[PDB]
RNA sequence: UGGAGAGUUUGAUCCUGGCUCAGGGUGAACGCUGGCGGCGUGCCUAAGACAUGCAAGUCGUGCGGGCCGCGGGGUUUUACUCCGUGGUCAGCGGCGGACGGGUGAGUAACGCGUGGGUGACCUACCCGGAAGAGGGGGACAACCCGGGGAAACUCGGGCUAAUCCCCCAUGUGGACCCGCCCCUUGGGGUGUGUCCAAAGGGCUUUGCCCGCUUCCGGAUGGGCCCGCGUCCCAUCAGCUAGUUGGUGGGGUAAUGGCCCACCAAGGCGACGACGGGUAGCCGGUCUGAGAGGAUGGCCGGCCACAGGGGCACUGAGACACGGGCCCCACUCCUACGGGAGGCAGCAGUUAGGAAUCUUCCGCAAUGGGCGCAAGCCUGACGGAGCGACGCCGCUUGGAGGAAGAAGCCCUUCGGGGUGUAAACUCCUGAACCCGGGACGAAACCCCCGACGAGGGGACUGACGGUACCGGGGUAAUAGCGCCGGCCAACUCCGUGCCAGCAGCCGCGGUAAUACGGAGGGCGCGAGCGUUACCCGGAUUCACUGGGCGUAAAGGGCGUGUAGGCGGCCUGGGGCGUCCCAUGUGAAAGACCACGGCUCAACCGUGGGGGAGCGUGGGAUACGCUCAGGCUAGACG
């Protein structure tokens, strides 16, 4: 069956095409401990249809691009940043670890 | 096409084949499509062929093309025998 | 040396001018059609992308083209000639178009 | 190549008797009788107390010592007993007990299982009737060792077969003397037999 | 059904802890030794370089010719010319040359594995179904004539056949544009317009056969896409411009920044981007009680590559190992202009290396290509050869009998040992130019039948005179390591911190079971040792299964970011978790059973198990999430 996979959008800047944070989870092959992976997803998006927040179901598609085969299959709740910001400040937290660094 | 032959599998001087339904292709004991038979070409036993002629069937209906050799073992084992 | 079977290419040479000839006639048809659709000169626009629609499916009666090749041509071509015809076109001969 | 060489000096490392010439083990000859200590410039010494390794090593000597097999062999039917089901140490003297040349030897068609072992090389043993020259021939349950029938009127055969008159043969065996044939009635058991060997010990030397 | 530990820090002890050994394994190599056979296996290094031969052709039932030959015709005769037929040569044309065979360089990646997607696709030959093949026209080799080059090879001119190419027709049908309907990414139906078919050949020639055309389907094979999984370094922390997305176009069988034009400014990263190192991945294999570790030779699957790089042509299929073009490096021929090459195919040579084989036999069998067939090709394959390289089997004797050794070589000088051991008596009978002698091989073909089903029939074996059977028949290879402890086996002499041994602890300085020799002994035996490497023991990277006061190990302290973890009660959802059914989990291997070769190794048949993922159904205690509530934590 064509994959369906649920996640938040956590990219709107892009013409037709929504960024789409997949969280997935499961025992560790060796410690066994559950742990949290993820993957960000690039979704078709004709409509701008969708915004940040969203929390949609990605299905498997008919690759639209280079790095883009899937299909926003629906919305399943609407606005919650708790999601987006989370994301966020992981990525902003980036912004130090180097030679620089910020101060959160 | 597709056909029906046999493949090697018996030892030096102790063969012993499969028939076999494979694209005509392959190594000839190379990976097959399926066994549906196989053959002690020195009967050391009285179990020295066998023919899923139900099978053998099939892919003749559907193309498979048998190896002489391959027909003929089929046809022992009335593969054909309509009568 | 001396292995007969370089008579395939030698075939081949003879094989490549065959397919390339037929190809440019096509392409230069081709453009000439839209190129007079465009111009909004309907009738002979049409008359010609008709000659084309045929050199393209013979290009696949043999190996020049084939498949679905042929398929995208003549589908490509009807495309853009149509629509280059809202000039005020009006199919005139009505050749291959289908309104 | 096994082994070939002095034999009534294996008893004496051994400390037990090994019938290795099945006669001559038995008159007052066996030097078992005059000599029952370990061979070589050191046999009459004090004996230093072994150790767990060269107790357990001295019985798997024993034990294999005896059926006159390579330690390749041996070995082979051990690991082959490990793994069949039920108890490895009888299970390891029944497949011990099954070669040819030895159920030859239980047969009394000769005196010692080297002398059994050369009557199988030499064809003079037929296996359901049909000639069998490998004195690790693994005997089953049902099947009938006999005497070549070209053999039969073979001098030793005869002298062997004829001592052999009236004389009790292994629960597990069964012998018509007359026709020179015997049956391999069955796998025998731990009890069937009686040798100077705990197989606990020879298990544990390969575990090792 | 499964799990052993030992030596070594001290005067002694306990602990910590490293080193080391006992076990199993290897495509091995080296040393001493070496008899037979079966089955396996053998360039691990220079993807270095290669002489030579062979490794892909086949169709005369698609076509026309040349050379050589025989026969028969038209004449009164000759010349000239017509027909038939044989050998041979290539050519035109077709199918194959994209498989089969080699290798592991590159690659850390949708390459591989596993499970899925394709309404985004192709598939020669094979199979089933439907429909069809009317008419006309053209050219290029061969061949003929001439020109250029040293050669390879090449330029021009003329003639000609076809299942070669083209035009018109017929349109079962199919393709495209537009509309409509049903479906839902480009799936299917429908209407109008447009566009598109074909090749002939063979006869037991008046019907059969081989073949051709269009279409729908089957079968097999394949492209592309996606989830998850896939080594080391963070002394690599930021990366990116076709780079991320869009619109339009190009290109393909087809989706796609695959490519292009234009627009937007995005995309990726600590869940490790980017960079560096290393490496084909897998089924499996070795080891391990298991978890795990290590590995990927042989065999099967996939990928990649064909002197190094780039490229496309022809094709159903290639960007093509024995096809083509250009650049590079190298070898070769050269009349210096210019040409010819590519063993990572079999075998062989050379180089490198500790090290890896025959320039073998056969096409008989299985399999592949072409052919109507006969048959042709097939270094694929089936076999033999060489190498203890591995595994299995086997032999050097069996039964009876204690000379007894200048010297080897023990002693209490009484004796003890080698030892029933003994070219010495009786039995069997490995070897052995001695008789017979194979399965593997019955098809294609032919005839009858109806080229069907059936039924009869010529033919054909490399291995091989091999195996195996029967006869006769000789008593007929033994070696290597070790003997202080771990670790099975002790004495004499020699030597005197020397000569030397040594895995670790150590041994030798004049009584040495530790050096060398000898007798004796232990282990294993056509082998035995050594070196190297892998797993083990090592719970010594500890998930199973460890630790940090003084043994190595608490960060100098805090603050808090990400993250990890989260009190009590109820309800929803059902992600984690658990259960059921089902699909998948190739073969080989492994396990069990039976079976074939006298056994075994080896092999055949059958059986059982199976995690992971997909699908459908179900459960809700715990974890998660949403909602509500509480007050024992927290804070005020
Ligand atoms: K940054
Ligand atoms: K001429
Ligand atoms: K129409
Ligand atoms: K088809
Ligand atoms: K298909
Ligand atoms: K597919
Ligand atoms: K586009
Ligand atoms: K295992
Ligand atoms: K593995
Ligand atoms: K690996
Ligand atoms: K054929
Ligand atoms: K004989
Ligand atoms: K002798
Ligand atoms: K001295
Ligand atoms: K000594
Ligand atoms: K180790
Ligand atoms: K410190
Ligand atoms: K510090
Ligand atoms: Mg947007
Ligand atoms: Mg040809
Ligand atoms: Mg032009
Ligand atoms: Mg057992
Ligand atoms: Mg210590
Ligand atoms: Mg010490
Ligand atoms: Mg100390
Ligand atoms: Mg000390
Ligand atoms: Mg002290
Ligand atoms: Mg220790
Ligand atoms: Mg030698
Ligand atoms: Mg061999
Ligand atoms: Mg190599
Ligand atoms: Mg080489
Ligand atoms: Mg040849
Ligand atoms: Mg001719
Ligand atoms: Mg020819
Ligand atoms: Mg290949
Ligand atoms: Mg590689
Ligand atoms: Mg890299
Ligand atoms: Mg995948
Ligand atoms: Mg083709
Ligand atoms: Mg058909
Ligand atoms: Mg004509
Ligand atoms: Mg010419
Ligand atoms: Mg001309
Ligand atoms: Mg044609
Ligand atoms: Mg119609
Ligand atoms: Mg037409
Ligand atoms: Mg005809
Ligand atoms: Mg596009
Ligand atoms: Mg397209
Ligand atoms: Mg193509
Ligand atoms: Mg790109
Ligand atoms: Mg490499
Ligand atoms: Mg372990
Ligand atoms: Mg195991
Ligand atoms: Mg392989
Ligand atoms: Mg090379
Ligand atoms: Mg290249
Ligand atoms: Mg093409
Ligand atoms: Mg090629
Ligand atoms: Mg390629
Ligand atoms: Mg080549
Ligand atoms: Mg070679
Ligand atoms: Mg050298
Ligand atoms: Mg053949
Ligand atoms: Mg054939
Ligand atoms: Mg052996
Ligand atoms: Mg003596
Ligand atoms: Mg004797
Ligand atoms: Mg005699
Ligand atoms: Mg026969
Ligand atoms: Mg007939
Ligand atoms: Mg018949
Ligand atoms: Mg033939
Ligand atoms: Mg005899
Ligand atoms: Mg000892
Ligand atoms: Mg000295
Ligand atoms: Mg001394
Ligand atoms: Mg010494
Ligand atoms: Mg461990
Ligand atoms: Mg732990
Ligand atoms: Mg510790
Ligand atoms: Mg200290
Ligand atoms: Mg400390
Ligand atoms: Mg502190
Ligand atoms: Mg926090
Ligand atoms: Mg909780
Ligand atoms: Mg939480
Ligand atoms: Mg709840
Ligand atoms: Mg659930
Ligand atoms: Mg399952
Ligand atoms: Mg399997
Ligand atoms: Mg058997
Ligand atoms: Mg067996
Ligand atoms: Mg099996
Ligand atoms: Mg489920
Ligand atoms: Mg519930
Ligand atoms: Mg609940
Ligand atoms: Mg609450
Ligand atoms: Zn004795």
């Amino acid at each position: 069956p064509k994959k369906v996979l649920t996640g938040v959008v956590v990219s709107d800047k892009m013409q037709k095409t929504v960024t789409v944070l997949v969280e997935r989870q499961f025992p560790h092959p060796l410690y066994g401990k559950v742990i949290k992976r993820s993957k960000k997803y690039l979704a078709h998006d004709p409509e701008e249809k969708y915004k940040l927040g969203d929390v949609v179901e990605i299905i498997e598609s008919r690759p639209i691009s280079k790095r883009k085969r899937f299909r926003v299959l629906r919305l399943v709740e609407s606005g919650r940043m708790d999601l987006v910001e989370k994301y966020l400040i992981r990525r902003q937290n980036y912004q130090s670890l180097s030679k620089r660094g910020g101060k959160a | 096409m597709v056909k029906i032959r046999l493949a090697r599998f018996g030892s030096k001087h102790n063969p012993h084949y499969r028939i076999v339904v494979t694209d005509a292709r392959r190594k000839r004991d190379g990976k097959y499509i399926e066994k549906i038979g196989y053959y002690d070409p020195r009967k050391t036993t009285p179990d020295w062929l066998k023919v899923d002629v139900e099978r053998a069937r099939y892919w003749l209906s559907v193309g498979a093309q048998p190896t002489d050799t391959a027909r003929r073992l089929l046809r022992q084992a009335g593969v054909f025998r309509q009568e | 040396r001396n292995l007969s079977a370089l008579k395939r290419h030698r075939q081949s040479l003879k094989r490549r001018l065959r397919n390339k000839a037929k190809k440019s006639a096509i392409k230069t048809l081709s453009k000439k059609a839209v190129q007079l659709a465009q111009e909004g000169k309907a009738e002979e626009a049409l008359k010609i992308m008709r000659k084309a629609e045929s050199l393209i499916d013979k290009a696949a009666k043999g190996s020049t083209l084939h498949k679905n090749a042929a398929a995208r041509r003549k589908s490509r071509l009807m495309r853009k000639v149509r629509q280059l015809l809202e000039a005020a076109g009006a199919p005139l001969i009505g050749g291959g178009l289908s309104a | 190549g096994r082994y070939i060489g002095p034999v009534c000096r294996l008893c004496r490392r051994e400390g037990v008797k090994l019938y290795l010439k099945g006669e001559r083990c038995y008159s007052p000859k066996c030097a078992m009788e005059r000599r029952p200590y370990p061979p070589g410039q050191h046999g009459q010494k004090r004996a230093r107390r072994p150790s767990d390794y060269a107790v357990r090593l001295r019985e798997k000597q024993k034990l294999r010592r005896i059926y006159g097999i390579s330690e390749r062999q041996f070995r082979n039917l051990f690991e082959e007993a490990s793994k069949k089901k039920g108890v490895t140490g009888s299970v390891f003297l029944g497949l011990l007990e099954s070669r040819l040349d030895n159920v030859v030897y239980r047969l009394g068609f000769a005196v010692s299982r080297r002398q059994a072992r050369q009557l199988v090389r030499h064809g003079h043993i037929t296996v359901n009737g049909r000639r069998v020259d490998l004195p690790s021939y693994r005997v089953r349950p049902g099947d009938e060792i006999a005497v070549a029938e070209k053999s039969r009127n073979l001098e030793l055969i005869r002298q062997n077969l004829e001592a052999m008159k009236g004389r009790k043969v292994g629960p597990w065996l069964s012998l018509d003397v007359e026709g020179m044939k015997g049956k391999f009635l069955r796998l025998p058991d731990r009890e069937d037999l009686a040798l100077p060997v705990n197989e606990q010990l020879v298990i544990e030397f390969y575990s090792r």
